[PDB]
């Protein structure tokens, strides 16, 4: 320690941890030669 | 062949009666895949 | 039944025993200074602006380490006498060592990195203080919580 730090830091999960505490689950979709991946299209009758 | 970063593939298959000319025959080659893949292609290999 | 933002936001008057209400007003010499630890700390975790304030910034932030240190293991004792629980009381006296110990070891170590700002070197201490303050202000907030609500759960444990 003391002038010397890990490079790494531990989240502390509980079950009693605050709201803004406890553990969150995150999803980071990115758009961005053919482009192939392709919103589903309707058809009709 | 590479176009458009398709790489489409053509194949056809016809049984050979010959021995070592390539034939004279005539046969239309036909789409397998359209591969989109963007990749330069200036060599290619077999595998046998 | 009262104002008091703790973590996630409960907030509480314990009800219980009186003791755990003397569990109450004695962690409130906790349950008052954990939050405004995390206040002043709050105040140090980015308004540090000066090296010269960093010297006795520091210093009242280590009294008040030293300050919250000796508060948390205050307050995780005097439920463990008025528990009729065992099982509920173990983490307080675990906090009365752990969250005293980590806040003490540290308590010692903000004086001297309050010394180290005391001279106030602002090419590099800073740095120090920043470094380990936030560390600190996470490392005491993380064993405030973990005390905060073992405290109440031994006065909890301390109920009848
Ligand atoms: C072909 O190579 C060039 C090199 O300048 C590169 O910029 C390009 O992305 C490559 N194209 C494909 C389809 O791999």
């Amino acid at each position: 320690g003391f002038n010397c730090y890990f490079p790494l830091q531990s989240y502390g999960f509980q079950p009693t941890n605050g709201v803004g505490y406890q553990p969150y689950r995150v999803v980071v979709l990115s758009f961005e030669a053919p482009a192939t991946v392709c919103g589903p299209k309707k058809s009709t009758n | 062949k590479n176009i458009d970063g398709y790489f489409k593939i053509y194949s056809k298959h016809t049984p050979i009666n010959l021995v070592r000319d390539l034939p004279q025959g005539f046969s239309a080659l036909e789409p397998l895949v359209d591969l989109p893949i963007g990749i330069n292609i200036t060599r290619f290999q077999t595998l046998l | 039944s009262a104002e008091i933002d703790l973590g996630k936001g409960d907030f509480r008057e314990i009800r219980a025993s009186e003791d755990a209400r003397e569990a109450a007003e004695a962690l409130a010499e906790a349950a008052r200074a954990m939050k405004e630890a995390l206040e002043i700390i709050r105040e140090i975790a980015e308004k540090l602006r000066d090296s010269s304030r960093a010297s006795e910034a520091a210093k009242r932030i280590a009294k008040a380490i030293r300050k919250a240190a000796d508060a948390i293991a205050e307050a995780a004792k005097i439920a463990a006498r008025a528990a009729k629980d065992g099982d509920a009381a173990r983490n307080a006296e675990n906090a009365a060592r752990k969250a005293k110990e980590f806040a003490e070891e540290q308590a010692k170590l903000a004086d001297m990195y309050a010394e180290l700002a005391k001279n106030g070197d602002k090419s590099s201490v800073l740095e120090q203080l920043k470094t380990f303050a936030d560390k600190a202000f996470h490392e005491m907030e993380d064993r405030f919580y973990q005390a905060a609500l073992a405290v109440f759960e031994a006065a909890e444990a301390a109920a009848g």
